[PDB]
């Protein structure tokens, strides 16, 4: 990365959406990496995500208001590289550099999905999916998230 | 009335005790050399009248200034024992108050409180000269509001 | 105030004038110190030949600062290995013969005057420029830049969460500290934290020779020895 | 690998012999510290006190690690004779203030969830 | 005849907590190292870190 | 400053030095405590062209 | 050099001190395993933990080196190494205004020959290492606790030692003395996992294992 | 302030207070957060 | 460039030895010591009257901390947690929460005043100038609990010390 | 606006003395001795 | 705007108030409860809803450099009203 | 239990034990030791101190920050009592005055006050009470101490049916007012023990066992309602102790069989001093009254506390009394004092 | 080649006596050894 900006013009802003009381969508912070639309269409098996517009705008969302009903919808938080998609329950409760991550498994499902439990000062903040490939890869159910 | 007399004798005694302290200074860290800066002419901590060294037995208030490590832990407590009554200690600086910048270190007791009881907590790292001189003035007023003779007559 | 990459804050306007005011009057005060102290027989007698270390014993003992200069060793980090900007300045190193504490007392006093000329040249030749490096990855951006340009916000955010990552290495850099040679041996893991940073406390080597410079003299002179040994408990006890 | 450099002692016989000499020295030094330190303990309990911390580390085989151990005991005895340590330092060894801890599994269970 | 000093009466785990604080957080320790001179210690720590960083300060 | 001429020639003679030339404390020689607004400079990389951080 | 932010390099000192590098190598092949010069223009002489006294005495009296005035000796406690402690000497040449570094490796049960004979400055640096790191130095007049408290048990800068240590002290009234109890903190020292998951400077990349 | 008074704002105290330590009006710290791990509510009934 | 500090030799002529003998037999350098401090006696003192007047300070002064708020009265803190990360003695402990309105600011803000070191990293870390150290320094106490601050006390000081904070930051935001 | 920072006056600054200004004061060694006997001889007379 | 708890103390803006049975209330007895009289929750509402006729507005926060980093909030969600995530000031286009 | 009362931690200062003590009269011989032990596992002490905070200052460094909450109160004010124990798991009472005062008569400190706290604390909603009563106290004793403590003991037990009553026999310690009291004869002439003191036996107990009993009584559920008697493991004829402790102090033992009627007047003559009297007529016969050995009352061993013999736990307090002439000495030296061992 | 009483000792290295760990943190402290799994956010 550089150390200073050459941008002297106005910026661009996008209307925020709401696709479920479990993920927060700040679409202005999106980088149009289209990681969301692919994860939904190929892995989640749903098509509630898409990229509308022509030009710089290129809004990514649902056009018509909808909600992410996927049982694996929680992983799209992990997929988004920016703060465009974030966990609603965790929203502004902790910051990453203070969480003492620990490893455990899912129990809601018999799969025993490997999870990373992020705790801080003696309480559990977030359930993050671990990497195990052949059993759970890097994704966990919405219930255990 | 005897209550009025015990009040006047109370006022007469502590007026000296709030104007004639003698500080046994414990020179430990940057808070300690900062004290001697207060005794410098710019602030004159001797005009109220408390001598900069005051010796062990010729002392009233022990200003605990600096980091208090367990190395010095028994030496200060034995010193506090030798300090005659009425004796008060003013914990100076974040290190002596609660530990400050070395609170989590392995070789420092977290706060001078855990070793001796403190009358005045002056904060700073280091506290500015008057910021501790004000604390001395705070201890000065703390001596004004005591009921020593009054409690004895009440008993 | 001094940070990796420069000084964090700027010089407030009118600050250097007061430096000029104090420096002009400072020399007058130091003569008052000498007038009371230099020729005083009681002080001199209590500080001549009381505590003395030879050239090879001092230099072998890891001594530095005043003691090598007091013993006559022609060494000073500012002149031999001029760091920062000390190359472009004029001064002298007050060394002396004999090696006792009176000359060490004289060494410090002439350092005062030889210091005073440095500030005199420094505020006479203060150049205009930015206070910190123009590298945002090591220097936090200006507050106005933070609230206007994003890369300033991101870099300041990362500079104030983990900070810059120092590449691995192991350097012992020492400078002419006012009391001696202060050095830090810092090994870098390659992350945003130092793996291990060992402090070369000048008094730590100085107090190590307390046996040598307090051999034979009367008991009353030991406090004088630490007085000229110049031991501050802050760094010798680490 | 396998070949090692002895600290001071190669064989266990003379390694334990130095332990014996330390063992000899401290039993000669137990009463005098109690006398000079104006202590509040008897000579006896110090002697088996000395004995028992010979025992907390009596089940180690390596000649080097015990040889660092014996000098460490030497590293404590000279502090005691030279009255370098204070009263608070050698009664710390005579653990007195701390509350006794639960020993049985049930007492540990009753107090807290700390294994 | 004997001049062995008993020191450590001030000792703090300075190097130990330096190991756990970042470089920016490590700076104030040196200001607190020598309780007679403050600022010249920052020169030593700063000069080391910039040397490792291969970054030189501006002439100002 | 305050101090009259009679006290002055006593302190000059006893010290042997002209102390009134410069005092150890300041009457009016300092910068006015508030200062006019400043304008900080710029550095070698506040440009928009050929300042790629890679080189 | 149009770039004023980079540290300006110094090539002449680099090659000259590197030229001194193989000098100390050729005359002492028995002792030196590795000679290193860094981008910061400093030499590190990697030596075996057997000839500390000779190689230091060599640098101390050599007419073309006279590398003396021991700065400091310290370890690193590199844990993932079969010899955790790495005793590191620093010497400051007076006649040639240069600096040298000789580093060894040493396990907790392998004494170091006392360098007090070479640099009787080192009479105090090692005493700190004896307690603060734990590595004992052989054939040495006196190695006591000089930094930690009296009767302290452990080795603080060992990487296994916590910041708060194992004991905490207070004044206890029944015993009328200061007593030490197992350490229990009012506030837990909040650790911070902060290393960037992305690749740092590619220059020092570890090769694929 | 006679020459240059401070900018008037609502949250600024209209009556400055001196240091209060040692008086019945002291400061006493306390947890500002909310209760967590809230105790499971038990029902009553008569019984089974 | 080196300067000797003691290499002068005393001349053995009659005048110099007369100076030396006169110097010690009837003390003069000691009397010169008397004269110097006597001139110091007939000089003004530099001792100020506390708290009737105190030594000068600077707008950059770092002292007792105080959270601030916007001209609307809305708090400045956004619980970005920068100050806690940089706080070198870990005197900052903060907990955030999705505030009911939706601005989602901090729930807890406890400054361990007896752990802080007044380094000033907290104010420069904050991107919204929420946490600043007021110029106050006479805030001593008799209780340890008083020193341990909290969000309420911090907000109260910002309501108390507001003229100074606004003015000092107004004289300094161009500098930093 | 032009750049304005803490800069020295264009003539730099006034000269700052730094050498030792120990004063050369007092009468001659014989002079002290001469008066010393002078007061004494007056004393016994 | 702050209510008094049944015990006799007040409630902080976070919603903190000790229950009567809690023993920690003793810290407050013989003393007072420090609570900021002004509450940021109700101190953001009296600001009039700004009516600016533009698609995107940057909210500096007042004072320019002496404010908060500018955020180009968006004014197109007619049902909602745009708000700066730092200031909370409610920006809406009049009737769009 | 209340949510912020579950015991936590390994028993350190910053570990919440759960007990919420409100020790009364902690500024005394026993109050300092108990409040330390209550502060040693993390119990928020709520002591109403009444004297100058300076005399209560030494109680500060035996607890975590924000644990020892000093509170103002008045002995003759019910509202003062109500505030301090309004929210307390337990309340512990040690209000005791060894001498007789003008403002408080002896029954004021042992009949009114001990019962004046039980009913209001029950009114506030307490769960326990550890009001103590001297074991030697007797209804028909010639000492006002033993009469007053007995009559107050039934009232506090009746008003609070769960009020455990501790019966300390003789709590010896650093300033127990017995060992230093026995040492005090050196300045006051010949030891005025009546009839040479061959007719009275005491059973003393080392203080910190008693405090250990109090905390044990707190955490033991069986304590409610019951009455515990706290005695040491060996008993002595008082002629032994005075000869004993004089020999431990290595001072010249100087007994003198002063007649009983003489000391009766002398005791009140000691009380003539307006300040703290050295000896009271209530203590003149309190010393000469022996101890009872009621077996039905549970003791320290039943409570789970072993009793340290006086011989071992004497050199601590004793060292103050001995001068330089034998200051450097250690334990033993003095003969093991012969016990009559019931 | 390194003759300083180079003598074979085959017992497993056990410095447990000198590290400083107390009698309960040596045994009760079960320690895990894994590689930190990549943070799924990054
Ligand atoms: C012994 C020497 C003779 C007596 C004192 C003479 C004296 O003070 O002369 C003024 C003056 C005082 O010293 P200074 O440094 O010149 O003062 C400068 C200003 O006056 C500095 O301003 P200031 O401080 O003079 O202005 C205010 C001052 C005004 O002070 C005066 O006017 C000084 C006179 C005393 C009042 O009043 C106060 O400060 C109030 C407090 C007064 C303290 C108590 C004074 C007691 C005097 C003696 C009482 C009997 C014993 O000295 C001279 O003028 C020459 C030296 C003394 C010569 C005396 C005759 C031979
Ligand atoms: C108000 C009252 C003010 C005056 C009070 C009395 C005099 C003391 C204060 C003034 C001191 C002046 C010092 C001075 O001039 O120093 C430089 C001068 C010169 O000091 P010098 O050391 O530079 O002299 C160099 C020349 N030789 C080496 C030959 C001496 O000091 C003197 O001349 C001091 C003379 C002291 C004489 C003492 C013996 C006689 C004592 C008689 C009884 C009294
Ligand atoms: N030798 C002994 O002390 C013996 C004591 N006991 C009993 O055991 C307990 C010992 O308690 P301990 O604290 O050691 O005793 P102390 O006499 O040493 O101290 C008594 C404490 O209670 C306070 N107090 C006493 N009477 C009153 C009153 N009327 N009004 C207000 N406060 C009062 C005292 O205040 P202040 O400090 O101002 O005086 C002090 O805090 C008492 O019940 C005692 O009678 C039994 C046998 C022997
Ligand atoms: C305040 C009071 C004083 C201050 C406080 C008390 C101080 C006490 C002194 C310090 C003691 C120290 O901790 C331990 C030490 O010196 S040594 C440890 C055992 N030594 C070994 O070598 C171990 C291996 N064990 C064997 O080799 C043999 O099994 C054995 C020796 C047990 C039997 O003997 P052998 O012969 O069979
Ligand atoms: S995954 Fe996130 S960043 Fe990528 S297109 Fe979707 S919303 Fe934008
Ligand atoms: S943290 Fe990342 S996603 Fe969030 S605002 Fe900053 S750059 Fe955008
Ligand atoms: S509080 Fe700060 S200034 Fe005072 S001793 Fe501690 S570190 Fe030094
Ligand atoms: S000044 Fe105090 S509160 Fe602010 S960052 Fe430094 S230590 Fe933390
Ligand atoms: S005070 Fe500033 S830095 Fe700290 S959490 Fe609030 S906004 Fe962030
Ligand atoms: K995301
Ligand atoms: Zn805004």
């Amino acid at each position: 990365g550089s150390d200073r900006s050459r941008f002297l013009e106005g910026k661009r802003a996008v209307e925020d959406k709401n696709i479920g009381p479990l993920v927060k969508t700040i679409m202005t912070r999106c980088i149009q990496c289209t990681r969301c639309i692919r994860f939904a269409s190929e892995i989640a098996g749903v098509d509630d995500l898409g990229t509308t517009g022509r030009g710089n705008d290129m809004q990514v969302g649902t056009y018509i208001e909808k909600m992410f009903m996927s049982e694996l919808s929680g992983n799209i938080i992990d997929i988004c590289p920016v703060g465009a998609l974030t966990s609603k329950p965790y929203a502004f409760t902790a910051r990453p550099w203070e969480t003492r991550k620990t490893e455990s498994i899912d129990v809601m499902d018999a799969v025993g999905s490997n999870i990373v439990v992020s705790t801080r000062t003696g309480e559990v903040m977030r359930i993050l999916p671990r990497m195990h490939e052949d059993i759970n890869e890097e994704w966990i159910s919405d219930k255990t998230r | 009335r005897g209550e009025y007399v015990v009040a006047k004798l109370d006022d007469l005694v502590n007026w000296a005790r709030r104007s004639s302290l003698w500080p046994m200074t414990f020179g430990l860290a940057c808070c300690a050399v900062e004290m001697m800066h207060m005794a410098a002419p710019r602030y004159d901590m001797d005009r109220f009248g408390v001598v900069f060294r005051a010796s062990p037995r010729q002392s009233d208030v022990m200003i605990v200034a600096g980091t208090l490590t367990n190395k010095m832990a028994p030496a200060l407590r034995k010193v506090y024992d030798q300090m005659p009554e009425p004796r008060y200690v003013v914990s100076m600086g974040s290190c002596a108050n609660g530990g400050g910048y070395y609170h989590y270190s392995y070789s420092v007791v977290r706060g001078c409180d855990r070793i001796v009881p403190v009358d005045i907590y002056v904060p700073g790292c280091p506290p500015t000269a008057e910021a501790l001189l004000y604390g001395i003035l705070q201890l000065q007023r703390k001596i004004k509001r005591e009921k020593r003779l009054r409690i004895w007559y009440r008993r | 105030y001094i940070r990796p990459g420069g000084v964090h804050q700027d010089l407030p306007l009118g600050l250097l004038d007061d430096i000029y005011e104090f420096s002009k009057n400072f020399s007058f005060r130091i003569d008052e110190l000498e007038e009371m102290l230099t020729n005083n027989r009681i002080w001199r007698n209590r500080t001549v030949d009381i505590g003395v270390v030879t050239a090879e014993d001092a230099l072998n003992y890891g001594f530095s600062g005043v003691m090598l200069r007091g013993s006559g060793i022609q060494w000073d980090l500012r002149k031999t290995q001029p760091y920062d900007v000390y190359d472009q300045v004029e001064f002298d190193v007050p060394i002396g013969s004999r090696g006792d504490c009176y000359d060490r007392y004289l060494c410090r006093v002439e350092e005062m005057r030889q210091s005073l000329r440095i500030i005199s040249q420094c505020l006479n030749k203060m150049p205009p420029g930015e206070i910190k490096v123009d590298d945002a990855k090591v220097s936090p951006p200006k507050r106005a830049e933070m609230k206007t340009s994003m890369e300033s916000l991101i870099h300041h955010f990362k500079l104030y969460t983990e900070g810059y990552q120092v590449p691995p290495g192991a350097t012992y850099t020492a400078i002419e500290a006012p009391k001696g040679e202060f050095g830090v041996y810092l090994v870098s893991d390659g992350s945003s934290r130092p793996y291990r940073c060992k402090i070369k406390a000048p008094g730590f080597a100085h107090l190590a020779g307390l046996d040598k410079m307090s051999k034979g003299h009367m008991l009353a002179d030991v406090v004088a020895i630490i007085g000229t040994q110049d031991i501050v408990f802050g760094e010798v006890d680490r | 690998g396998t070949s090692v450099k002895p600290i001071f002692s190669r064989d266990m016989n003379e390694a334990k012999r130095r332990v014996r000499e330390l063992y000899r020295a401290w039993y000669r030094e137990v009463p005098n510290t109690v006398h000079l330190f104006q202590l509040d303990i008897s000579v006896k309990q110090g002697r088996d006190k000395v004995r028992e911390m010979f025992m907390k580390n009596a089940h180690v085989t390596d000649p080097r690690v015990v040889d660092l151990l014996v000098i460490k005991g030497k590293m404590e005895l000279e502090e005691t004779i030279n009255v370098w340590k204070q009263r608070t330092h050698i009664m710390r060894f005579f653990h007195e203030t701390e509350a006794p801890r639960p020993t049985d599994f049930l007492s540990k269970f009753y107090v807290g969830h700390d294994p | 005849r004997k001049c062995d000093p008993h020191i450590g009466l001030l000792h703090r785990g300075t190097e130990k907590l330096i190991e756990y604080k970042t470089y920016l957080q490590a700076l104030p320790y040196f200001d607190r190292l020598d309780y007679v001179s403050m600022m010249c210690n920052e020169q030593a720590y700063s000069l080391a870190v910039e040397k490792l960083l291969n970054i030189q300060p501006p002439p100002r | 400053a305050s101090a009259t001429r009679v006290i002055q020639l006593l302190r000059n003679w006893a010290s042997g030095r002209d102390l009134q030339a410069k005092l150890q404390l300041r009457y009016q020689e300092i910068s006015k405590r508030t200062q006019p607004p400043p304008k900080l400079p710029v550095g070698p990389s506040h440009k928009l062209s050929n300042n790629y951080y890679c080189t | 050099d149009t770039r004023p932010t980079i540290r300006p390099r110094n090539d002449v000192v680099h090659k000259q001190l590197s030229a001194f590098g193989q000098y100390v190598a050729e005359i002492l092949p028995k002792y030196v395993q590795q000679v290193q010069v860094s981008c910061f223009n400093e030499l590190e002489i990697f030596i075996h933990p057997d000839g500390v006294i000779p190689v230091l005495t060599f640098l101390r009296d050599h007419t073309n080196a006279q590398f003396k005035s021991l700065a400091d000796l310290t370890a690193v406690d590199v844990p993932t190494r079969q010899n955790r402690f790495e005793i590191v000497y620093n010497l400051l040449s007076l006649r040639f205004n240069s600096q040298i570094r000789v580093k060894t490796y040493t396990d907790e049960l392998t004494p170091i020959e006392s360098s007090v004979t070479v640099y009787k400055a080192a009479n105090w640096y090692e005493r700190e290492i004896w307690d603060m790191f734990g590595v004992f130095f052989a054939n040495h007049p006196d190695l006591r606790r000089i930094l930690t408290g009296y009767g302290f048990e452990g080795h603080p800068f060992r990487k296994d030692f916590p910041l708060s240590g194992y004991v905490e002290l207070r004044y206890d009234d029944e015993v009328k003395r200061v007593v030490a109890e197992p350490v229990e903190l009012a506030q837990e020292f909040r650790k911070f996992d902060l290393n960037s998951p992305w690749e740092a400077f590619p220059a020092y990349r570890q090769p694929p294992e | 302030p006679t020459t240059k008074p401070p900018t008037a704002r609502k949250y600024i105290w209209t009556n400055h207070k001196f240091n209060v330590s040692g008086t019945p009006q002291q400061y006493v710290p306390y947890s500002t957060t909310r209760k967590k791990i809230q105790e499971w509510v038990p029902p009553s009934t008569p019984y089974k | 460039t080196y300067k000797f500090v003691n290499m002068r030799e005393p001349s053995m002529d009659m005048k110099s030895v007369t100076d030396r003998a006169a110097q010690t037999l009837l003390w003069t350098e000691l009397v010169r010591g008397l004269g110097m401090t006597l001139s110091y006696l007939f000089r003004e003192p530099a001792t100020i009257n506390y708290p009737f007047e105190k030594g000068p300070l600077s707008p950059r002064f770092r002292g007792e901390h105080a959270l601030r708020r916007y001209p609307s009265g809305e708090e400045r803190c956004i619980a970005c947690k920068l100050c806690e990360a940089v706080c070198p003695a870990q005197a900052i402990t903060i907990e955030a929460e999705p505030r009911a309105d939706g601005s989602r600011r901090t729930t807890r803000y406890d400054i361990d005043m007896t752990k802080c070191i007044y380094c000033g990293f907290c104010q420069e870390a904050c991107p919204v100038d929420a946490i600043v150290e007021g110029p106050n320094f006479e805030f001593s106490t008799e209780t340890h609990e008083e020193l341990l601050y909290n969000k309420e006390k911090l907000l109260n000081n910002g309501d108390k010390w507001e003229a100074e904070i606004a003015a000092n930051i107004q004289a300094d935001y161009l500098y930093r | 606006s032009k750049v304005k920072q803490d800069m020295p006056p264009p003539g730099g600054y006034g000269p700052i003395d730094y050498k030792r200004n120990l004063p050369r004061r007092g009468l001659s060694g014989y002079s002290m001795f001469a008066v010393g006997i002078g007061t004494l001889l007056f004393g016994y007379w | 705007g702050v209510r008094t708890s049944p015990t006799g103390e007040k409630v902080t803006h976070t919603g903190q108030a000790y229950d009567d049975g809690d023993y920690r209330r003793v810290r407050f007895s013989d003393r007072q409860k420090e609570v900021n009289e002004n509450f940021a929750i109700d101190l953001i509402a009296e600001q009039p809803v700004s009516e600016v006729g533009s698609r995107v507005i940057s909210c500096d926060g007042g004072g320019g450099a002496l404010g908060h980093p500018r955020v180009y909030i968006n004014l197109d969600k007619e049902t909602k009203t745009g708000t700066c995530g730092y200031c909370g000031l409610q920006f809406r286009q009049p009737h769009h | 239990l209340h949510h912020a009362l579950i015991p936590h931690g390994k028993g350190g200062r910053s570990s919440v034990s759960g007990i919420v003590a409100t020790v009364f009269g902690a500024t005394g011989f026993l109050g300092r030791y108990v409040v330390n032990h209550l502060g040693r596992m993390g119990s928020q002490v709520i002591v109403p101190y009444r004297c100058e905070p300076y005399d209560t200052m030494h109680l500060r460094p035996m607890g975590d920050l924000g644990q020892i909450i000093f509170m103002e109160w008045n002995g003759k004010d019910k509202d003062s009592i109500r505030k301090v124990v309004e929210h307390s798991n337990v309340v512990i009472n040690l209000v005791g005055r060894e001498w007789e005062t003008k403002n408080f008569d002896f029954e004021d400190v042992f009949v009114k006050i001990p019962h004046a706290i039980a009913q209001v604390s029950k009114e506030a909603g307490v769960e326990k009470l550890i009001h103590i009563s001297h074991l030697n106290a007797d209804i028909k004793s010639p000492s006002r101490y033993l009469r007053s403590k007995a009559v107050g003991e039934k009232e506090v037990r009746a008003a609070f049916p769960e009020a455990t009553i501790i019966k300390p026999s003789d709590i010896f310690g650093r300033e127990d007012r017995f060992l230093n009291y026995f040492a005090s004869m050196r300045w006051f002439g010949g030891v005025p023990l009546i009839s040479l003191g061959k007719e009275t036996v005491k059973q003393p107990v080392y203080i910190v066992d008693v405090s250990k009993g109090i905390i044990n009584a707190i955490k033991d559920p069986d304590a409610k309602g019951k009455t515990f008697a706290f005695v040491g493991p060996n008993r002595y004829l008082l002629f032994d102790l005075v000869q004993y402790i004089f020999a431990v102090a290595y001072r010249p033992f100087l007994p003198y069989p002063l007649p009983h009627f003489a000391y009766r007047w002398v005791g009140r003559l000691f009380e003539v001093s307006p300040f703290e009297p050295w000896t009271t007529r209530d203590k003149v016969e309190r010393v000469h009254m022996s101890d009872m050995t009621l077996p039905h009352l549970p003791g320290l061993e039943d409570l789970g506390i072993q009793a340290t013999p006086l011989e071992l736990k004497a050199i601590e307090v004793l060292r103050r009394h001995r001068t330089y002439r034998w200051l450097t000495s250690e334990m033993e030296d003095v003969k093991p004092a012969k016990t009559v061992n019931i | 080649t390194q003759d300083t009483q180079l003598i074979a000792v085959d017992e497993k290295l056990d410095i447990t006596t000198l590290t400083g760990v107390p009698e309960e943190h040596i045994k009760t402290r079960k320690v895990r050894i894994f590689v930190p799994a990549r943070n799924n956010m990054q």
